[PDB]
RNA sequence: CUGCCGAUAAGGUCUUCAAAA
RNA sequence: AUUGGGCGUAAAGCAAGCGCAGGCGGAUUGAAAAGUCUGGUGUUAAAGGCAGCUGCUUAACAGUUGUAUGCAUUGGAAACUAUUAAUCUAGAGUGUGGUAGGGAGUUUUGGAAUUUCAUGUGGAGCGGUGAAAUGCGUAGAUAUAUGAAGGAACACCAGUGGCGAAGGCGAAAACUUAGGCCAUUACUGACGCUUAGGCUUGAAAGUGUGGGGAGCAAAUAGGAUUAGAUACCCUAGUAGUCCACACCGUAAACGAUAGAUACUAGCUGUCGGGGCGAUCCCCUCGGUAGUGAAGUUAACACAUUAAGUAUCUCGCCUGG
């Protein structure tokens, strides 16, 4: 614009927002305050399992889940794989992501880590789904 | 190379050997056109017509169909491009 | 020398001359006139030394109260100028002051940079020779 | 020379390639 | 996007103006030296940074020497900016002399036309529509002739036009009043541009109080059309449209283009002042239009009244 104009009102940069906000909130519990500390992946507990329908092009039945994390945020996390052991009440170790078919889902469950079982009958790209090397 | 007899309404950039002259008079044009033809005929070794010549042999007539009128008129044949709505 | 038209000039003295030169070059005009000031007079003197303009004459009125400088551009036989592009650095408002270590080189020395350090306007090469810098008026190439 | 005159389920092909003759 | 972006049609020029503080700013002379440049000294801890070398089997790594950046003080330079002391008129104003306007407000005045009423003539429809029907009419309608009352708006002139910053301004007159164009051998002598905040004005609709109400018509009633019609058509019809005083402050308030300054081909119109003197036409200085090259643009297009070459200032934009 103008040197004088920018001297008065400087250039304010646009902000940046995260893609997995619920994974960066830590509740201390002794004081009950929420601070913003980034963490790659977080543990939660599921509340309601079921299926959802993709947006438009895709047509299928995708298994969702309403998991409450160690914090106090309830996030719908897709169970990435074919077959699950979730029983409405269970513990899961969510990670980052964003399934494009289901609107609102922005997290994935790390498979074969804690209570959730691995994905057997898989020999390709196993390191990601969590299956013991056939050997 | 292109030579031309510009007549005040020409872009001088396009022409190379500009020859300031008329273009509307059936006498000036013929005199100049024969002059370029006269150069060609002398180079080709045939006798000249108007160039390097005295008064009596340059004389030319004004075609049919006081002084000659080199006025540009007929402006009424330029109305506004059909528009309006 | 006599005139017929009123002579006006802009309030900002470097770009006024710069606009005159650039418009004349683009429009193929040769002789232009403007009001005369000592900063403007000095920059024109170094320009003719660098060979960008042909002549530069400063004139005064019959009363000694006004002076106007009327300069002409140096066109070649085929009518293409010697100036290619002009750009002003120390514009009004934001004045540019650069030390000697940061003295610019315009087009690897092809163009000339006008710098008025302490002894009036001065070319970039001679400014480098004296190892002294200062106000930078305009880029001419 | 001016009546009236409304609607039409979802997702979809088709350009493989100029290296060259 | 300081380096390094944009605001006509893609996001973005406030509706316009009067404008303090701020930013910028004509020419010349003198001084000082706050910015600006440069020399000397001090310091900017060590590790890290970059270059070289050594040592670990070479490397990673460790050590080693070199390597800036800024601040303060002191000594000089005087081109530009800033400060101060003064001079000049070309910027901008003032006066005299020419001069064009629907520029505004206040107070009066005028004629057609519609409606209603009064008085005659007259005798069956009028009205309305795509076609009709509500409706009006033997209580004499429509029509025709005269008169009276009242309100609203000002045909023709009227424009390939004028004025105002914008909204806007068009029957006639009086009073008050604003700005503008041209020529200046006159005068002041930079007093100028922009403007955050502030103030003023600001189409129509709407509000409050009191008047006014001819015509028209949101809301409403009825008749049509329609599958339905709370709409398009028709007949009625209140608020409102009008005036005075108080508010509201929004419009596609558009040239979708902020203001100021200097420069850049030309041609055709038209308006005003000035020069000549029948007009007509020629020249000069300005306002308002069309065409048009360099130039700009993504293209459409702009093009001396810029969206072109540049500077100053303000406002605004950052995917849906
Ligand atoms: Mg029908
Ligand atoms: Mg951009
Ligand atoms: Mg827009
Ligand atoms: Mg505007
Ligand atoms: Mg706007
Ligand atoms: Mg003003
Ligand atoms: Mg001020
Ligand atoms: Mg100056
Ligand atoms: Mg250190
Ligand atoms: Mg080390
Ligand atoms: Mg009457
Ligand atoms: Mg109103
Ligand atoms: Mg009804
Ligand atoms: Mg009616
Ligand atoms: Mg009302
Ligand atoms: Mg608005
Ligand atoms: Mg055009
Ligand atoms: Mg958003």
């Amino acid at each position: 614009a103008t040197i004088a104009q920018l001297i008065r009102k400087p250039r304010k940069k646009k902000k940046v927002k995260s893609k997995s906000p619920a994974l960066h909130y830590n509740l201390n519990l002794l004081n009950k305050k929420v601070t913003n500390v980034y963490s790659p992946l977080k543990r939660g507990v599921c509340t309601r399992v079921g299926t959802m329908t993709p947006k438009k092009p895709n047509s299928a039945l995708r298994k969702y889940a309403k998991v409450r994390l160690t914090n106090g945020f309830e996030v719908l996390t897709y169970i990435p794989g074919e077959g699950h052991n979730l029983q409405e009440h269970s513990v899961t170790l969510l990670r980052g992501g964003r399934v494009k078919d289901l609107p609102g889902v922005r997290y994935h469950i790390v498979r074969g880590t804690l209570d959730t079982v691995g994905v057997e009958k898989r020999r390709q790209q196993r390191s990601a789904y969590g299956a013991k090397k056939p050997k | 190379p292109v030579v031309a007899l510009c007549n005040t309404n020409t872009n001088p950039e396009l022409v190379d050997f500009i020859i300031p002259a008329n273009n509307h008079q059936p006498q000036s044009t013929c005199l100049l056109m024969n002059l370029l033809a006269d150069a060609v005929a002398e180079a080709k070794a045939m006798p000249t017509m108007f160039a390097y010549k005295p008064d009596e042999e340059i004389q030319i007539e004004i075609p049919q169909k006081k002084q000659i009128t080199s006025q540009r008129l007929n402006i009424t044949r330029n109305p506004e491009v059909l528009t309006r709505e | 020398i006599t005139t017929t038209k009123p002579i006006k000039a802009h309030f900002d003295p470097v770009a006024d001359l710069l606009t005159k030169i650039n418009n004349a070059r683009k429009a193929k005009l040769m002789t232009v006139t403007t009001i005369a000031s000592k900063l403007k007079i000095a920059i024109l003197e170094i320009l003719v030394k660098e060979g960008y303009l042909a002549n530069f004459q400063v004139l005064e009125n019959k009363s000694k109260t006004k002076r106007i400088v009327t300069f002409n551009l140096k066109y070649t036989q085929r009518r293409i100028p010697s100036i290619n592009g002009v750009k002003q650095i120390s514009k009004p408002g934001l004045r540019i002051y650069r030390p000697f270590e940061k003295l610019p080189l315009v087009l690897n020395g092809l163009g000339i940079a006008i710098i008025s350090t302490s002894d009036g306007v001065m070319t970039d090469k001679v400014a480098r020779l004296k190892k002294i810098g200062g106000e930078i008026l305009a880029y001419v190439w």
